[PDB]
RNA sequence: AAACUUUCAACAACGGAUCUCUUGGUUCUCGCAUCGAUGAAGAACGCAGCGAAAUGCGAUACGUAAUGUGAAUUGCAGAAUUCCGUGAAUCAUCGAAUCUUUGAACGCACAUUGCGCCCCUUGGUAUUCCAGGGGGCAUGCCUGUUUGAGCGUCAUUU
RNA sequence: UGUACAACGGGGUAUUGUAAGCAGUAGAGUAGCCUUGUUGUUACGAUCUGCUGAGAUUAAGCCUUUGUUGUCUGAUUUGU
RNA sequence: CGUUGGAUUGUUCACCCACUAAUAGGGAACGUGAGCUGGGUUUAGACCGUCGUGAGACAGGUUAGUUUUACCCUACUGAUG
RNA sequence: UCUUAAGGUAGCCAAAUGCCUCGUCAUCUAAUUAGUGACGCGCAUGAAUGGAUUAACGAGAUUCCCACUGUCCCUAUCUACUAUCUAGCGAAACCACAGCCAAGGGAACGGGCUUGGCAGAAUCAGCGGGGAAAGAAGACCCUGUUGAGCUUGACUCUAGUU
RNA sequence: UGGAGGUCAGUGACGAAGCCUAGACCGUAAGGUCGGGUCGAACGGCCUCUAGUGCAGAUCUUGGUGGUAGUAGCAAAUAUUCAAAUGAGAACUUUGAAGACUGAAGUGGGGAAAGGUUCCACGUCAACAGCAGUUGGACGUGGGUUAGUCGAUCCUAAGAGAUGGGGAAGCUCCGUUUCAAAGGCCUGAUUUUAUGCAGGCCACCAUCGAAAGGGAAUCCGGUUAAGAUUCCGGAACCUGGAUAUGGAUUCUUCACGGUAACGUAACUGAAUGUGGAGACGUCGGCGCGAGCCCUGGGAGGAGUUAUCUUUUCUUCUUAACAGCUUAUCACCCCGGAAUUGGUUUAUCCGGAGAUGGGGUCUUAUGGCUGGAAGAGGCCAGCACCUUUGCUGGCUCCGGUGCGCUUGUGACGGCCCGUGAAAAUCCACAGGAAGGAAUAGUUUUCAUGCCAGGUCGUACUGAUAACCGCAGCAGGUCUCCAAGGUGAACAGCCUCUAGUUGAUAGAAUAAUGUAGAUAAGGGAAGUCGGCAAAAUAGAUCCGUAACUUCGGGAUAAGGAUUGGCUCUAAGGGUCGGGUACGAUCAACUUAGAACUGGUACGGACAAGGGGAAUCUGACUGUCUAAUUAAAACAUAGCAUUGCGAUGGUCAGAAAGUGAUGUUGACGCAAUG
RNA sequence: GGUGAACUAUGCCUGAAUAGGGUGAAGCCAGAGGAAACUCUGGUGGAGGCUCGUAGCGGUUCUGACGUGCAAAUCGAUCGU
RNA sequence: AUUGGCGAGAGACCGAUAGCGAACAAGUACAGUGAUGGAAAGAUGAAAAGAACUUUGAAAAGAGAGUGAAAAAGUACGUG
């Protein structure tokens, strides 16, 4: 059929230089730059993908709305939910531990 | 062959348009021109190249300052109208 | 090349410019020895090589 | 016998020898002392009514100013009583200037006519942004100024 | 201006192998009618059979123009 | 007037198998590479044996290794004049 | 026992290493300096200067067999493009002068010289006998009180190191 | 012979010097003198002085010129032919007509490096296009390249390199954070007083280096002779810059909802710290989408139609951008699972919660609408010598797949190999700074304002625009990629597009180059089976020695293959009482007759095989341009040095280096 | 005393490119035989510095053409991968 | 002292293949990536008076004519 070329100067198939073909409506063929594919950000401590998160490129990420890139929770847009509710739960259980290490302690060496 | 296929494979110029001298022999990854050692302070200049002092050298411009300081010592450095 | 720097298109200006036929004056100009353009150039027979 | 081939002459043929010429060299001699950060030498790009060069010049661009001379310049064409004159000239002289981008090359870079920063002015209902005009910001060292640093150290401290 | 020469066409000759088209109750078979099944028929179907030793080619280094059609006064030289 | 066909060898010489009438000996720049070929020899690569401390040597053995030009004059072969 | 420390072990072999040598025997052929298998006082095989073996692989070297065929007996024919003739266009290598032989003598192999043979313009296509044809101041060899690369118990030093 | 001193008061524009002359005289000669032609300004005899002073050679130098010679030759890349026009002139220019070719890893459409105006228009023989030329990438004169969005510019990579310091006689060398006192954004200061100041945070540790790496943002239609993602029209987006308008709290000051995954138009912002994106290999199959290919109905146009074909070919398109809606994975609630279940093409998962039911999210990707039919495309019609417009119809609805290519997704192999960065942009704990009642918060929610500089941009990109002395059969990076046959972007043929360029005519001797065939024999040729031939695709059968058990192996060795008419098997979507069928024709395999000059992988395409020996284990590498090998490498094996104030190796030196971002399972040196 | 890594050699950094077949390695499913141990069969899957073979990269032989060439190394066919 | 620079005077020197490489748009044109390499090239006539015009040719050009002391000086030019 039509056979398209490349509308930038870069004549290599490189990762930068992604073409799609289109039709126009100029009945026609033609070569549209396609863009790379954004990458899901992840979670800091799982690497795990953030939903309610969108994928955008870093400079398309200072355009959207503040909701678009984070979520209600603590820790929203950095965090899994998973990961917020393992960090809530080692928290709590560990400083409860250590004030009852620190009982124990206090209390063997009034003891001793 | 290395003769005329790899003469078919010339296509990047190792030297440039050298600020200094116009003389494309300015290498590109040395960073020096190859005639006038630009960008060194002295312009290079050797005893064994007679010739090339000749090409480079005082006269073989246009004096622009130079020319009119045998006139004006003949005048004695005057100043006024 | 088509992608090229300033220094490269003004020498290519300044060639261009350089690169005409002697004017029919100067010709009959008195005491002028001068017939043709002796430093004319043509972009297949000698490359400026810049 | 012709054609053809050789030899000679005449005339005619690329060739540019010889001869004569010569604003060029090359040697000798005499005199003089003068490049540059007040930006040199060199480079690039441009400037003429009609032109690209060891012609000259720099956006004031084949040049401006001052001075001398005294009627040109000239290949062609032209602003103009420019002609008993503060006055033609591709004239000479040259002391006032202009002197683009560079270059030891100096804000940082420079295979980019790429990026700053600081003053003052103007415009955009602006000390912060953008734009325009102008003026700036290299290094080593010297002398001085100001601000400092160091229990290195001098005169007051239960 | 000759039963001369030539360009086409029959013949002879030879090479190949049975042309297109038309027809056949020929052909392995694939799907039904109703007027109640020894030729009723259709949408086809490589091949087979007949016309058909047919058709095609045949001097370009094999012949006639008994057929048709044309051609026949252009330039240089030769001393006993 | 003839004096061959072959196995092995780069071979000249050899040496066998045969045929044959016979398988005589030689020259022609040890005829004949602008006729061929390039097996050998005879550059540069490489292996081995012996020799050499070594680099290397070895008419010792192996393997791979560019064979250019005639259109001139003669001669020749044909062809005009 | 002697040299000189030890005397070639396992293996392997006329081997890519064996001169004599075309070794001797067997096999393969009609015939085999070839090939393979044996035999080894092996000029001069041999153990990480690695020995022996080894499936698979190999544009490596070699022998034989089948198939196949113009390699050959023994040549023939066909096609395209040349060569060939014409229009246009149009070089080069070479070149003392040139261009027919036989013998002689001669720098010992003549186109010229001597004595003979002979000997008729202008030429075209082929051709490869000659021009000791052309290509390159022989690369072999020798000489030069000419080099250079490499080596070493050469001469003389030297960087490093101690 | 060239110059010099004297002299001939020498010759000469009434003709000097040079040059030509089978004319003369003189001298043994070197040479001198004169006659005749050519011409145009100087020259000579004699006595002396002086030297760059006499040519046949030096494979002499530099120029010029020959014979060869109208000779070798202009023969690769299939190929040209007819007419007309233009023109002095046409094999070669132009336009028609025919025949062809490239055949979608093109002879097509763009680019990178390079070139530099070759791009485009207008005029003819001087040269050039090894013939010609009216043509040309030639000649002459002109015109042509328009950007906030494409690049550069910015970032860092290998690396290069100033400074501080240290070497070096020095040109300079090292070093790049080192034995250094190494700088920059907000309100208070912001006018009887300046950017001075107890105002804060602190501590990148120059710079250069990519037009293929990273990266803010533009698309469609039209327009030129030549530019366009740049111009015009329409429609968007990004970055940087103070109040504004609307929308979100206030008898709870920085919002609500949802069990939850999370949702929404918003819903404060400092240091400090932290996280993510940037940001990454390759191969294999599977899934999804885009484009293309294929195909049905319908609405138009075109081709043959001496016989046939609801035929054959072609138009039926929807860009960036905006909104809603769509996701395999992943996650969350109810729930408890052995008779273990769910599941992929590919034993993966489940009491660390499977299956089932219900939900949440990323928006690759698709759908709908806006953009937008007003565009573009396809048809039909109105003044006929004025630089030229308008009007009516259509631009519809679908299927199909181991299809091609591309992208994406979930996966699965591989490594003693695990496929680095930086700028930049977001986010997250903190509340340091504010107010509640004609306002105090929001420019991360909508709407509105302005600007976006500089340089490149034309064209070729190659049997003619680059390099190779050239318009050289060579070399030179990359993207798009139709139909048939077929396993196949191999070989053949053809649509789109492009080309028809390479000096021609005639004839067909030898010898050539390239391609073929051959009776009978079959390697007897030859160093040698060199060269050629034979073999060959697919299906079925069968397949040895040996072996490192993986191979050998397509071993060897046999058979079949066309056309036609049938047959069979292989699948997605639909329901039951009041043991099943559907308008579905998407391609693979097997079988059966029939049939023909024993043909059938019918052209193309396409292994010859076997028995051994020598040698190197193997893949791999090298003598570009005579040697591809048995040579080198290799894994494996062994040896050697070294524990850091070290080994090995650099440097003139160095406050200098490589190994070394290293540490004996390592570096270094060997066989 | 200077110039050169535009060819080429090697390292590094950043990119790009590479039809279709044959074979059929791990891992996995199922089945058969057996008293058991275990053995065997059919599938699936898609490994390899594997293999046939395009593009590509190279350059074996013809000791082909050409060898005052298209070319100071090319052309054609055969070839290696 | 002074093979540089500026100014000046000379020569038993050279005379366009000589003399500097360069008497000329010479360190120019062109060759190399680069360091570097590096030419050739002077003369019509006193004055262009550089050939009006006519004829043939498509045109270049030729043949006449013309200027000139000479065209046996026609720009491809001093004798050649």
């Amino acid at each position: 059929a039509q056979r398209v070329t490349f509308r930038r100067r870069n004549p290599y198939n490189t990762r930068s230089n992604k073409i799609k073909v289109v039709k126009t409506p100029g009945g026609i063929l033609r070569a549209q730059h396609v863009k790379k594919l954004a990458t899901r950000p992840k979670c800091g401590d799982c690497g795990s993908a953030l939903q309610g998160i969108s994928t955008l490129r870093p400079r398309q990420y200072a355009t959207v709305s503040k909701t678009h890139k984070t979520v209600s929770r603590a820790y929203g847009g950095s965090r899994c939910a998973n990961c917020v509710k393992e960090r809530i739960i080692r928290a709590f259980l560990i400083e409860e531990q250590k004030i009852v290490k620190k009982v124990v302690k206090e209390q063997t060496e009034a003891a001793k | 062959g290395k003769g005329t296929p790899s003469f078919g494979k010339r296509h990047n110029k190792s030297h440039t348009l050298c600020n200094r001298c116009g003389r494309r022999s300015f290498h590109v990854q040395k960073k020096t021109c190859s005639s006038c050692g630009y960008p060194a302070a002295k312009t290079r200049s050797y005893n064994w190249g007679a010739k090339a002092k000749r090409r480079h050298t005082t006269g073989t411009g246009r004096m622009r300052y130079l020319k009119h300081v045998s006139r004006r010592f003949k005048n004695g450095f005057q100043t006024g109208s | 090349a088509a992608q090229k720097s300033f220094r490269i298109k003004q020498k290519m200006a300044k060639a261009k410019k350089q690169n005409r036929p002697l004017p029919q004056w100067i010709r009959l100009r008195t005491n002028n020895t001068i017939r043709y353009n002796a430093k004319r150039r043509n972009w297949r027979r000698t490359k400026m090589n810049i």
